[PDB]
This record gives structure tokens, sequence and C-alpha cells, in this order.
């Protein structure tokens, strides 16, 4: 949209404010998930060293 | 009578307390983890 010139300058940089911003949300995420499910592997107890239980 | 004398005046002594006591480092600090879980290594 920004080829011939339609838009703003500004406009597309707004636009890809978020878009870039967004990701990061995402990786806030994705963070965040693995953060949870992390635990949910701290859950299912695993022996941190090998070895005679 | 002759006896030997030693004849007594005042003699300045540093003599003074030797007392008892147990040593430590300085330097006697510990290592204790601020973050919890797991040690890997």
């Amino acid at each position: 949209l920004l080829g011939t010139q339609y838009i703003s300058k500004q406009e597309y940089d707004q636009a890809l404010a978020d878009a870039q911003q967004a990701n990061a949300a995402v990786t806030a995420a994705k963070a965040a998930v693995e953060t949870a499910r992390i635990n949910l592997a701290y859950t299912k107890v695993t022996s941190p060293i090998s070895g005679r239980i | 009578p002759a006896v030997g004398v030693v004849t007594v005046k005042t003699e300045p002594l540093q003599i003074t307390t030797e007392l008892p006591g147990r040593t430590s480092a300085y330097r006697i600090a510990e290592v204790r983890p601020q973050v919890s879980g797991i040690i890997l290594k």
C-alpha cells in the first residue's frame, strides 16, 4: 500500500509499530506459555541427575 | 649474716591479660541461593 504512496509513511509507521510490538507481546506470551509449561515440566518431577533412586 | 640482696624498685611491666578465644574468617561469608530451583551444576 506504500508502493504507489497510497498511505502515510507516518501511517505505515504506525502499522509497523504494533506489528513490531505485537510479536513482542507474542514474545511476552510464548515466554509466558513456557513459564507455566515449564512448571508443568516441574510437575512430573525430573531427576535432576542420574543414578540409583 | 651476709645474704644475697636485691633492693626493690619500680619496674614497668607490660605483662597483661592472656585470655581465651576462637578464630573466624573475616571473610566469614556464605553462599545462599537468592534464586530458587534445581542446581544444574
